[PDB]
RNA sequence: UAUCUGGUUGAUCCUGCCAGUAGUCAUAUGCUUGUCUCAAAGAUUAAGCCAUGCAUGUCUAAGUAUAAGCAAUUUAUACAGUGAAACUGCGAAUGGCUCAUUAAAUCAGUUAUCGUUUAUUUGAUAGUUCCUUUACUACAUGGUAUAACUGUGGUAAUUCU
RNA sequence: GAUGAUUCAUAAUAACUUUUCGAAUCGCAUGGCCUUGUGCUGGCGAUGGUUCAUUCAAAUUUCUGCCCUAUCAACUUUCGAUGGUAGGAUAGUGGCCUACCAUGGUUUCAACGGGUAACGGGGAAUAAGGGUUCGAUUCCGGAGAGGGAGCCUGAGAAACG
RNA sequence: CCCGUCGCUAGUACCGAUUGAAUGGCUUAGUGAGGCCUCAGGAUCUGCUUAGAGAAGGGGGCAACUCCAUCUCAGAGCGGA
């Protein structure tokens, strides 16, 4: 959020381009679309100027399958959070349940910021990495 | 000695073991993309071969007793139309179908010809064939183009009575 | 492992066949066709296990390569070809036309059906697309692709195929009052009037549907066909009309006629 | 050979897996084509299902797309000075993706005159009606008709040599440009 | 088919174990063994080692036949019936066997491919190529092989050649 | 036009190609119309063939679920460990691999290690109710072919007749 | 009320000084077969471009001189596998 042009290469939208001949407002071609599902797409994504191939809204990736819901248990990577899934599981001898939970490492757009703590919806995508499966859609806690 | 062939191009007289493929002597592949590790004899001619072949290419002075006194005829004549025409110096219109050579047979008192069957022979079937195919082509072409304008006609009704119901709306 | 399979064993063939588990290891394996190898009749089963014309899987074949039987007005003489639902069948020899109907009790019936009704089928439309050169298609739910398909045709809808060409006559929409056919689930092989369908974006849209005698059930819009409208089908329906009478009354009904 | 598989590395507990399989062929992997400049060789792979795939080593010339005038031309490839991912690409001179590259120039000038009339750097009627009917067009940049002037243009490799064999690109333009000038004409 | 009983004491009531008691698509073993139906069967120790034989080949009116193969004709002096070999095409990746490895691995139920390959089957589907486009030519149809075969051979030996 | 959603289907423009495919194939029947040439024309098949859809599949993949052990408390990370950006390779997604960068990732809710006389499941035996023990073995999935590794052919094999 | 030391017989595990040999999972340094990709290599085979030179047959001589030639010598080449 300081500079977009950080790396080696251009980072920019793949066949987006903006024609150098005119001269306009509404300064470059900016691609976005509505992941589905009800979610909204983020005013951050629509107006900002941040790259993020992996982003639900404008990058290249698709949301289906499962929509799940953690709380944000570390930030420490970059573009990337891992969240905690809560859950009991039955044990149908004694009759009676124990906590359990998992680890959700999920990617986070720069449209979104969380922090640790807050509560976030994540949407299936296909695999983004090693582990990550799974792709922030909406962050609505605090 | 020991029975193993001579391979043209190892360039050494001794023998070596080479991993052989199709389409390539001292082997016959009993798989489909097999290969196999086989030992052969260089090129290079030693005193350690049981047999050389060679072949004569020059006749010299006197006639040698096995060899340029006897003959063996070819078994086969030519089958393909052209072969036959290339055999006999003919011409495009000759009707090859006479210079056929039949080879006389006797299994009992009977004798019967048995000459071979002409192949990529000019037949009134083979132009039937191509004029079906080349009629078939233009039958499909057409088809298709009625269909396509018989959808076209269909779009354009659907779209005006669409506009008709679009000035039924809006006052 | 290492490519696909041919053989299957008996006791995992599909249980509406009604093959019996003794009398050997194999079932016959549906080659591939039109229809999904679970949702389908191979015609050495309904040749010899439903309508006891062969004995053997050899006359079977014998009967099969003198062209006899004749599967949508084309002759297939394999022994395994997977008939599936509303295809007919033609037996010229005694000059019988079958259609492949379910039965209520979720397998399929020896329904006979007159020399008219031959010359069509129902087909449930899967999806609708534009191929090469800009021509829209239709594919129907056993795979055929028709080209220039009328535009209001949309997807879960009955388009009626001709079996000489393969022309489309005419089709049934999608809407609440539409007579409807159960092809899988647990409900398979009852007619109802739908009654809605239930949107749910993401998956398994539901449709609820209530036959003759006022039972409503529920369904995945995977597993219905439309067959009409109410009142009149589109097909001749089978004996029992698709009715799910209970194990009560069945026993009661079967102490009438006994 | 290769393998592509990832029961070979470590869980994301950091656990190490035990053997549970020898290297299947659906999971494989080949050696880089590594594709050079001049006298063009392809080789051809038989990949999955048939499918044929073309390395291209040592690939001479290519197709670039000029996309603010709409045209692309076949030009012949001077030489890779910088990629993103490796200093070692641009010193032995390999032909990857994203390379940026020094291009002929010469078929782009020649469409240009042929097309506007106007030449870059420093007779029939019918002619002149259409340069003077496509007027305020022939105004491209300053950078890029600075390179016109020196004959090699800067372009970038859009396409996959090891994959298809082609080694295509576009002129890079703009703030592209810009950004990669910065990144060539820092010490 | 919601069941207990014998053993600590001179006698008692308990704790408590041992012992009995019933079953076992749990094995083995002993003794005995008439009939009908039905049936598992080298798992455990050694995923130890293997003499011999067999278990994957395949032809239709419809790819190629001059077998110096067999038949009988009478359509047919180009072939035309049956049919070895061989070439071509498919198949040999299914089946059968075993349970060593393997502990979020396999697996089970439930999802996804808007992240891809798919012989075959079934349904659709290809007027554009005379590559310098007045002939530079064959389109009533163009070029090579090569197998089987015939003949000459090598090695103690091989589905060698 | 479709979808919850796409830079999707599809269309267009400019070029590219080392230039893919666009029938020199086979069997029966042998008609139709003529200015009568061995003229033009024509049926039912068989095999092949580009692309799409279908079917038989495959490869990855989401969620949850596994026996005993703390006389295993910290494990992973120069040799990828967790993520980012580009490339490469793949049928395709992805540290799958490479270059550069950041310092992450798991764990008392038991990570990591060890043991298993551990292939998993449908299931079996015995049970009032709850359970306990077993499942090499008729079906489903996986793996292996003395041990390892590498590959050819092919749609499909890291194939063992 | 039959066991604390010492004693006899049998059995079961433990500690073993013992620089004894045999397995196996890893691991340190040094080598490293085979196929596969690649840089070369070029036994051989083949297709076309010249036509100088060597035995017979047409258009002028019906007496050295101009076209096909059965085939090589090969150089003034381009390839391909
Ligand atoms: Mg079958
Ligand atoms: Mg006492
Ligand atoms: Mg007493
Ligand atoms: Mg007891
Ligand atoms: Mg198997
Ligand atoms: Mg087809
Ligand atoms: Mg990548
Ligand atoms: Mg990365
Ligand atoms: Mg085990
Ligand atoms: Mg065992
Ligand atoms: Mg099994
Ligand atoms: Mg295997
Ligand atoms: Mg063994
Ligand atoms: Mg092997
Ligand atoms: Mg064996
Ligand atoms: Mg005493």
């Amino acid at each position: 959020e300081l500079t977009v042009q950080s790396e080696r290469a251009f980072q920019k939208q793949p066949h987006i381009f903006n024609n150098p001949k005119v001269k306009t407002s509404k300064r470059t071609k900016r691609w976005y679309k509505n992941a589905g599902l009800g979610f909204k797409t983020p005013k951050t994504a629509i107006e900002g100027s941040y790259i993020d191939k992996k982003c639900p809204f404008t990058g290249l990736v698709s949301i289906r399958g499962k929509i799940l819901t953690g709380t944000v248990v570390s930030t420490k990577m970059h573009r990337t959070i891992v969240i905690r899934r809560a859950y009991l599981h039955y044990i149908p001898k004694y009759n009676r349940y124990e906590k359990r939970h998992k680890n959700v490492p999920v990617h986070v757009s720069p449209a979104f910021r969380v922090q640790v703590g807050d509560i976030v919806t994540v949407g299936q995508c296909r695999p983004i990495s090693k582990t990550v499966r799974f792709n922030v859609v909406k962050v609505s806690a605090a | 000695k020991q029975g193993f062939p001579m391979k043209q191009g190892v360039l050494l007289p001794t023998r070596i073991k080479l991993l052989l493929t199709k389409n390539v002597s001292c082997y016959r592949p009993r798989r489909d993309g097999e290969r196999k590790r086989k030992s052969v004899r260089g090129a290079i001619v030693g005193p350690d071969l049981a047999v050389l072949a060679l072949v004569i290419v020059k006749k010299g002075e006197q006639e040698l007793e096995g060899l340029t006194d006897t003959t063996v005829p070819k078994r086969l004549g030519p089958k393909r139309a052209n072969n036959i025409r290339k055999f006999f110096g003919l011409s495009k219109e000759d009707d090859v179908r006479d210079f056929v050579i039949r080879r006389e047979v006797t299994k009992g008192e009977k004798t019967y010809t048995k000459a071979p069957k002409i192949q990529r022979l000019v037949t009134p079937q083979r132009l039937q064939r191509k004029r079906h195919q080349r009629a078939l082509k233009v039958r499909n072409a057409q088809a298709q183009r009625e269909a396509a304008a018989e959808y076209a006609q269909l779009l354009a009704k659907r779209l005006s009575e669409r506009k008709a119901e679009k000035a039924e709306i809006r006052k | 492992a290492r490519g696909p399979k041919k053989h299957l064993k008996r006791l995992a063939a599909p249980h509406h066949w009604l093959l019996d588990k003794l009398s050997g290891c194999y079932a016959p394996r549906p080659s591939a066709g039109p229809h999904k190898l679970r949702e389908s009749l191979p015609l050495i089963v309904f040749l010899r296990n439903r309508l006891k014309y062969a004995l053997n899987g050899r006359e079977v074949k014998a009967i099969l390569m003198q062209r006899h039987v004749k599967v949508d007005g084309k002759v297939r003489t394999d022994t395994t070809y997977p008939a599936g639902f509303m295809d007919v069948i033609t037996l010229d020899a005694t000059n019988e036309n079958f259609r492949l109907v379910y039965d209520v009790k979720g397998r399929f019936a020896v329904h006979r059906i007159t020399d008219e009704e031959a010359s069509y089928k129902l087909g449930k439309v899967k999806k609708v697309q534009l191929g090469k050169k800009g021509v829209p298609y239709v594919v129907t739910h056993d795979g055929r692709t028709i080209r220039y398909p009328d535009p209001n045709i949309k997807v879960n809808d009955t388009v009626k195929i001709d079996l000489a060409s393969g022309k489309i006559t005419d089709f049934i929409k999608f809407d609440a009052g539409k007579l409807v056919y159960v092809t899988g689930g647990r409900n398979l092989g009852r007619i109802g009037t739908i009654v809605h369908k239930e949107r749910h974006d993401g998956g398994f849209d539901l449709v609820h549907i209530k036959d003759s005698l006022d039972n409503t059930f529920v369904t995945r819009l995977n597993n219905v066909f439309v067959i009409g409208e109410q009142g009149k089908p589109y097909i001749s329906l089978p004996k029992g009309k698709g009715i799910k009478l209970s194990i009560a009354e069945e026993r009661d009904r079967r102490r009438a006629q006994q | 050979g290769i393998s592509r598989d990832s029961r070979h590395k470590r869980s994301a507990t950091g656990a190490k897996r035990a053997q549970f399989r020898k290297k299947r062929k659906f999971e494989l992997g080949r050696q880089p084509a590594n594709t050079k400049i001049g006298a063009k060789r392809i080789h051809s792979v038989r990949t999955r299902g048939g499918n044929k795939k073309y390395r291209a080593l040592r690939i001479e010339t290519g197709n670039f797309s000029w996309a603010s005038e709409g045209i692309s031309k076949k030009t012949r490839i001077a030489g890779v000075v910088y990629h993103p991912s490796n200093n070692e690409l641009v010193r032995t001179n390999t032909l990857t993706k994203a390379a940026i590259v020094q291009i002929d120039a010469t078929p782009f000038r020649q469409w240009f005159e042929a097309h506007y009339g106007q030449t870059l750097g420093k007779k029939s009627k019918n002619a002149e009606r259409k340069w003077a009917a496509r007027a305020a067009s022939a105004k491209i940049e300053s950078s890029v008709e600075s390179q016109f002037s020196a004959g090699r243009l800067y372009a970038c490799i859009s396409s996959r040599p090891g994959q298809s064999g082609r080694c295509d690109g576009y002129i890079l333009e703009g703030e592209e440009l810009a950004f990669y000038l910065r990144r060539l004409t820092a010490k």
